[PDB]
């Protein structure tokens, strides 16, 4: 029983893989745009200042 | 075919309407303009051209006011000649790194110094160059106290140092990390693989120290004893002892049936059994 | 063949082993960018609300 | 080497730009300021760095900022942290104050954690670490963050049983496993907790172990199940026979079956002192 | 401690200057017409308050405070905002007592529905339903905010929350001694647990229960819900959980209590019994 057990469990583990990996990498891509969407912003911001002096 | 034609006529069409609109306020036009053009040809399949309108176009940005659109313009570039001149895309990177850097963006610059050199390794033949940047990388990364890509770092400079037959940074920076893993709650189980990896290396050195220092092991970390890497070590150690044949033959067969093991691993035995 | 049944299962463990690994390496990297972009969202939000406030007692003073 | 001078020497021009500045005199003060911080980290000489932060951080605040200042400051205090643990320990407290006021009790709790976790490995002190963990246990329950509730609660209870009186770590093994008996994923864990109660009962006396262990199986069946309950019996049965080989034995086979980590062993060996 | 009683001492002053300084804004507004920052500045402060009184761990100060700020934002117009304090006011209210919470979280919900934040107003009906299960036992009213919960979900198409919420509302009415609802959700999560393979595993447990729900109905029906079971999900054979059922059914054809009994502990031993599924085997057993 155990034997069969531990088979399917392995099945489980792939599954699980089929997932994570690519979520991280979303996740990076996602991340840079923040970052860009923030200067973005900031910028302007100061554009918005550049008028006023 | 004739999409592929089609492409870099209407590519050649842009540039050339661009040169024609910037040659006769305007700076941002031409920007833009030249960005465009850049775009079609990277669409248009052209990996030289698109590379360079790429690049005149990311100097152009650099003559206008902005930094972070000019470090994504340098970056981008440099992903698209990743399958050209390779000179040009490290120093476009390496320039993207110190603008990063110069408003603080050090994980960002330890990201682009790690792709630099995984580009350099894969790429040329000169392994050497990359070793700078993955340190750059690591130190950037403690830094900012990130402690799983220093540990990488660390690991990937150890392994190509060891490759290269320099034991004793590669066996300190195995013990460091080793000693690291068992402080920190996670990996600690782990640890004892890389405890190997420092052993092998002394393995290397000699073998009457090789007594004390796994000795000097054991009793740091006595539950390394469970562990069938101290398995490993007190095999080979008794099969270097007597001059026979059958004896590291049939350890490596034993300790292959489990797992693979790694090249440089194999290499490292191969060597010491030679001997 | 019990042999052969314990070294499938032994070399069932170590590929899960692996796996374990690589994978929670790759999740505490997740959690680290989760942290850092949860951050980077946070001062992002509060700066442009605190912008945008300021803009509007600006407007509304000046009209 | 010559880019550590010359970030250097860049570094005290805008220095000496901001101070002029400031004299003459809003915000480009500022800016020279942390931009002379960053070009100094930029030369790796992590020393110096620290006091241009805290000069930006004092200067912005000073213009009742609070989000910015509060991130300056977190930095210059996590600069300080490689460089000069007091300043460090200031910039965290002075941030630490800034976010609570301003409600952020997520950043307080765990520049509280970070303080406590330096001064437990690169200064020597227990106390205050176990007054940062208690506030850092309370901003997340404000929170309502079980995990951080729960490690805090369980660091908290391991460190009164090695050291100070033991009614509170077993209150809160009582509560915890009382929590995680409906909980079926923490259950596992929860005979753990009961557990520990146990070894903290018995620095009191024999016979209390006798009626804590007795409750904490009666409360948790699961506890019963566990082989832990079959060495409990037989450690309290060889105390009470007072016999050492079988304390011994018992120990010994614990250690081969079960590895330890220096904290079952160093009660046990508590409980044995007294036996006489 | 000396700390708290001066962290005490200073909310009681700050909440002071907030009275007087609300007190004076109507005043300064009619002799002046100042505009509306006196209501803002009073907010911030009863904010203030209400994080001091955190500092002091006093529940029912925050959320009056709280309260204060919100009506006084409600007053200016600025509904989301009002909204907002609302819902920090039940959050301080909930640890305390969730009395004034129900209305305050009702209040959010109409707010966040009328301008179409139907992801907030699910999050709160969700509030809603756990403190009435928390604080009462009337299942039915939570059952029914779990329901308006995932409607609202399902209209901002955020799913991965409703789901959850369906299954707890399953879970629950299996246990008030209703069949058909409970076995209709069961099947319907089933069947489309079935078609995505990570879920597909967690089939066979809402099969179980839905064969546990008709079998106390009579052995005839169950039987013929097992093999629909068995024919749908072939595989559920290989789960414990059908053979721990056909043993019953077995058990039950020769009214063998010894080894239904020898069963039921065979199986808590191999998994710890949950309560539902002690309720559900007592109950059967009466038959």
């Amino acid at each position: 029983q155990v034997s069969g057990i531990i088979g399917n469990l392995r099945h489980m583990a792939l599954d699980m893989g089929n997932e994570i990996d690519t979520q991280n990498r979303q996740i990076d891509r996602i991340m840079e745009k923040a970052d860009s969407n923030k200067t973005r912003i900031d910028e302007a911001n100061q554009r918005a200042t550049k008028m006023l002096g | 075919g004739m999409d592929t034609s089609g492409k870099q006529a209407e590519a050649m069409a842009l540039l050339a309407e661009a040169e024609r609109k910037v040659k006769n306020s305007k700076i941002e036009e031409a920007c833009e303009i030249y960005a465009r053009a850049a775009n079609m040809f990277k669409m248009a399949k052209n990996w030289s051209a698109a590379g360079n309108a790429f690049c005149q176009a990311a100097q152009l940005h650099l003559q206008l006011q902005s930094k972070h659109d000019a470090a994504t313009c340098f970056v981008d570039a440099g992903n698209a000649f990743k399958k050209a001149d390779p000179q040009e895309a490290i120093n476009c990177l390496m320039r993207a790194i110190e603008i990063y850097t110069d408003m603080g963006r050090f994980t960002i610059a330890a990201k682009h110094h790690i792709s630099i050199a995984e580009i350099y390794e894969t790429e040329l033949v000169d392994v050497e160059k990359a070793i700078a940047h993955y340190e750059q990388s690591a130190d950037y990364y403690k830094g900012e106290e990130s402690n799983s890509s220093a540990n990488k770092c660390l690991l990937k400079v150890a392994g190509y140092a060891a490759q290269l037959e320099q034991y004793q940074k590669a066996i300190d920076i195995y013990e460091q990390v080793g000693t690291s893993a068992m402080d920190s709650p996670l990996l600690k189980y782990s640890a004892k693989d890389y405890f190997f990896k420092a052993a092998l290396c002394h393995f290397c050195i000699d073998m009457l120290n090789a007594k004390l220092a796994v000795q000097k092991y054991e009793e740091l970390f006595p539950a390394f004893s469970d562990s069938r890497e101290c398995k490993l070590m007190k095999k080979l150690l008794e099969a270097h002892e007597e001059q026979n044949v059958d004896s590291y033959t049939e350890s490596v067969k034993e300790y292959d049936s489990i797992s693979r093991l790694d090249q440089w691993l194999t290499t490292m035995l191969l060597r010491i059994k030679k001997t | 063949t019990r042999h052969s049944e314990i070294i499938k299962l032994e070399n069932s463990i170590r590929e899960l082993h692996d796996m374990f690994m690589d994978m929670a390496m790759l999740v505490e990297s997740q959690g680290e960018m989760i942290d850092r972009i949860e951050y980077n969202v946070e001062h992002a939000v509060d700066y442009v609300e605190r912008a945008v406030s300021d803009t509007k007692k600006a407007v509304k003073y000046q009209s």
